[PDB]
């Protein structure tokens, strides 16, 4: 049915692999540069998150002070300066490891609106709030880039495996089908050469005998 | 080809013609898993697949090796069932539906 | 394939084995980023490696390239080093730093 030609096509299916083989091959490591590099990153983005998580986390504390009952107030009596919310402004990288939005919320978070430095903790501790804005984005975009740098990695070997795993000698077991048959086919020729051979010689047996 | 001369009681155990075909099936339940492992992660998966999975693992050079052990349906058919235990013995069902306390 | 003990020293020159075989691996180390264009470019990549691109370009050009000019081995030599001359040595490096050294 669908199967080969049978035939001359060969060649073609033998440049098959000219195409397949070799180019397919290095892709592989190529990215592996990216992913290898993309951990620099990673490593850094946590580095003074952490740290300033705990020096965000003076303030967060430093509200109950005399102000955790002042967190009541302030709920309401710090809050809007700036508007809340949004501000993210989406962000191509655009690369191998195509685009997925990243994005800064460029907006401010704000902190001063109010007179006096009014209740004190506030203020400073309103800074504070900078120090979560700010420092979030290193790792709200690095790990926009872990995302894709998983994507790759995985497709990638889906692929390496597909080539590797069935294509190339699914197309060999083909060729020498194909191979056999035509040679094959020099017999049958001989098979009736031989037999040809055996008139002109019987020809030639009993008409130079007879 | 033969499988059903010098089958049955009165010329078998119970299980003999069993447990067959629940190996046989068994192992199978595996493999497709195995396939599938690096080319879908880790990811998918229950625990009755870490289970066909397990009973893969099991089945191999425990099983299948035996050295030069000179084996009897017995010295097999025992560490045969011990593979079945690894498994939910009620998700045996190439077997009667008591076997699983016929042998455990 | 054959042409070890054609090569040769003073006689044919010592450095052409080592400097052929520069170029040789320099060649077809370039001919390996020659293609990975739709990838990140070829501008996204590192300098060094990038080099090898620049090796090929003036390969093709001025090496291979060569009209109907009657060249000389001599003159043949001089190129090598040329398109070499894109590349710190550091990878040149089947040749002593006497040789580039003298060649550069």
């Amino acid at each position: 049915s669908q199967v080969s030609p049978t035939r001359m096509n060969l060649l073609q299916r033998r440049g098959q692999l000219r195409l397949a083989q070799k180019g397919v091959d290095l892709l592989k490591k190529k990215r592996d540069a990216l992913v290898a590099e993309f951990f620099g990153l990673v490593r850094e983005a946590m580095e003074a998150r952490k740290a300033l998580d705990q020096a965000a986390k003076e303030a967060y504390a430093a509200l109950l002070l005399a102000q955790a009952f002042d967190g009541p107030e302030v709920v309401a009596g710090a809050a809007l300066g700036v508007p809340p919310l949004e501000g993210v402004e989406a962000e191509v990288e655009n690369v191998w490891g195509s685009k997925v939005p990243r994005l800064k919320a460029t907006f401010p978070d704000g902190a001063l609106l109010s007179p006096v430095g009014t209740p004190a903790y506030t203020l400073e501790a309103s800074r504070a709030f900078r120090r979560y804005a700010e420092a979030l984005i290193r790792v709200a975009n690095t790990e926009t880039r872990l995302k894709k740098i998983g994507e790759e990695i995985k497709k990638t070997t889906r692929r390496v495996n597909a080539l590797e795993q069935v294509v190339i000698p699914g197309i060999r077991a083909q060729i020498r089908f194909i191979q056999q048959v035509l040679e094959q086919r020099e017999r049958e020729d001989t098979f009736r050469l031989k037999r040809i051979k055996g008139k002109i010689e019987a020809r030639e047996a009993e008409e130079e005998g007879g | 080809r033969l499988m059903n001369n010098g089958v049955g009681k009165g010329k078998t155990r119970e299980d003999h013609k069993q447990v067959s075909d629940q190996l046989y099936s068994a192992y199978a339940n595996g493999v497709d898993i195995r396939k599938l492992v690096a080319i879908i992660g880790e990811d998918a998966l229950t625990e009755n697949d870490r289970r066909y999975l397990q009973f893969a693992d099991a089945f191999e050079r425990f099983f299948i090796n035996q050295g030069q052990q000179n084996r009897s349906i017995e010295e097999s058919l025992q560490i045969a069932w011990a593979l079945l235990s690894m498994l939910p013995q009620g998700e045996l069902k190439r077997i009667s539906k008591d076997h699983i306390g016929k042998y455990y």
